[PDB]
């Protein structure tokens, strides 16, 4: 499948929305220090039995 | 390759770190140790330091 | 044990072939909704120790 | 006790030559002393000193501090770096928004700052800004605060503001008023004795602080560190911190970390709930009783809860030790 | 607001004459000022006979 960029990553927490707008991406003025998310992206991957 | 991408240039502001290779202009390397107070430098007959 | 077999028969562990309601409610002989009864108060009992909390993320 | 002779020492003619220049003569002042204490004031003045300094500046229209705006010659960092160099002096405050509009062709100065009772501007005459056009209009709202010793924005990551809009640029901060300090001996012509000194104190600052004051404070600082040099029981730390937390460790985080709605996050507010230490013991029936909980917010609650791995409404008497 | 105060104090008299005193929390220049002068006050300004 393909990868899309979206504000759904998951296992995330109010840090998200924080720097990230309704899209993913993080808006123009906004202050980041080294962990935050620039750029929502996920990518396809099932299986993985667990 | 494949759709969309987004770029984001970040711009940060670095200070004179201890181990900046700083030098002069008749090959005058060095490198910064410490940072060291106002209140302990070398200074004359006025207030004025180094 | 009547909590712990059936927590770690249900979801599969240390036993490789996970079984379903319907073979374990036969081999404790009070079927399906019993067995899922107990499968649900284990559950229960997981809410207050971090341990496995901190393993989630 | 009954020891020791020496003397004391006593301030003089401070001539203030200017408003930042000042010259603070020590007369009543033996040899070895004079020589002494100059050190140990000059860097205590030369650091450990009061004073004010800048720390936040909004703007309108302006989101970082590396964009410009219409109608200003001099771009945003600029006008960042000017107001670094604020000379100001606060009456009686920890915190004072000092508000700045300006309109039209021509310079913007610290006087078009509006002139507040508490704030004491040493040179309005200070440049901010350079409006062009005559239909060019400004206006931002300044931070200063009181402290002591540099400490830029980078100290602080984030610990300030868990919100803190877009338009909020943090600014370094010059927190010591004191911009050189020298000192001279000299032998005292002390209408007395004979073997005298007059330790000399010339001193440049800023305005936003007097010399009365300011060697005040210093050698009180020295005074009250000296006072552990008193008595020497050598106080250890007790330490032992207990390691062993009798219930999961995200009981102690606040409803905030739910991430639920407005309406639910003012409820939870307003019932005096502020850890989900105590909206995973409340009750459904607790809950209906509240004012403005519906079904929707009911049903926000126990999802939000829920996924988290915890309940609502167990119990735990163990409520909160145990500092 | 104000300042701090040294807390942890050790003394160790490698006799009666010669011993070592340390002071861990102290401010920036303190420990040189304090030094200077308590060592300039030590080496004159103490009383005695001889």
């Amino acid at each position: 499948g393909p990868e899309e960029i979206t504000a759904d990553i998951p296992n995330v927490g109010e840090a998200a929305l924080s720097k990230l707008d309704e899209s993913g991406i993080v808006y123009i003025g906004a202050e980041v220090t080294g962990g935050d998310i620039l750029v929502g992206k996920v990518t396809p991957k099932g299986e993985t039995q667990l | 390759g494949v759709l969309k991408i987004v770029k984001v240039y970040l711009a940060v502001k670095r200070r004179i770190q201890p181990g900046d290779k700083m030098a002069g202009r008749h090959g005058n390397k060095g490198v910064i140790s410490k940072i060291n107070p106002i209140e302990d430098m070398p200074y004359d007959e006025n207030g004025t330091p180094v | 044990a009547r909590e712990a077999k059936v927590l770690r028969m249900r979801f599969g562990i240390d036993m490789n072939t996970d079984y379903t309601l319907e073979e374990v409610g036969k081999q404790f002989d009070v079927t399906r909704e019993r067995i899922r009864q107990i499968e649900a108060k284990a559950l229960r009992k997981l809410r207050h120790p971090s341990r496995s909390e901190v393993l989630r993320s | 006790g009954s020891v020791t002779e020496f003397l004391k020492p006593r301030l003089v003619d401070i001539e203030q030559v200017s408003s930042t220049h000042a010259k603070v003569t020590l007369e009543p002042l033996e040899r070895g002393f004079g020589h002494t204490l100059g050190n140990a004031l000059r860097r205590i003045l030369l650091s450990s000193m009061p004073g004010c300094a800048v720390t936040e500046v909004e703007i309108d229209g302006v989101l970082h501090e590396y964009s410009t705006k219409e109608g200003v010659q001099e771009d945003i960092l600029e006008i960042l770096l000017n107001l670094k160099g604020l000379a100001v002096r606060v009456q009686g405050k920890d915190e004072v928004i000092l508000t700045l509009n300006k309109s039209g062709i021509g310079p913007v100065t610290a006087a078009d700052i509006t002139h507040d009772g508490d704030v004491e501007i040493v040179k309005p005459q200070h440049v901010i800004c350079h409006l062009t056009d005559e239909n060019a209009s400004i206006s931002m709202r300044i931070k200063v605060q009181r402290g002591r010793g540099y400490v830029p924005a980078s100290t602080r990551i984030h610990s300030e503001e868990d919100e803190r809009p877009i338009g909020r640029l943090l600014v370094d901060a010059c927190y010591s008023p004191v911009e050189r300090i020298a000192y001279n001996v000299e032998a005292a012509r002390v209408e007395q004795r004979t073997d005298l000194d007059k330790l000399v104190i010339e001193m440049e600052t800023n305005g936003t602080i007097d010399p009365e004051e300011a060697i005040r404070r210093a050698a009180t600082i020295l005074a009250e560190q000296l006072e552990a040099f008193v008595d020497l029981r050598d106080v250890r730390q007790p330490e032992v911190k207990e390691e062993k937390p009798e219930f999961d460790p995200i009981l102690l985080r606040p409803v905030d970390d739910l991430e639920l709605t407005v309406r639910s996050a003012n409820c939870l507010k307003a019932e005096a709930i502020h850890y989900i230490g105590d909206l995973v013991q409340r009750t459904e029936v607790e809950l209906l009783k509240t004012p403005n909980l519906g079904k929707k917010s009911l049903t926000e609650i126990k999802d939000v809860l829920a996924s988290r791995g915890l309940s609502l409404g167990m119990r735990l008497e163990n409520w909160p030790p145990a500092s």
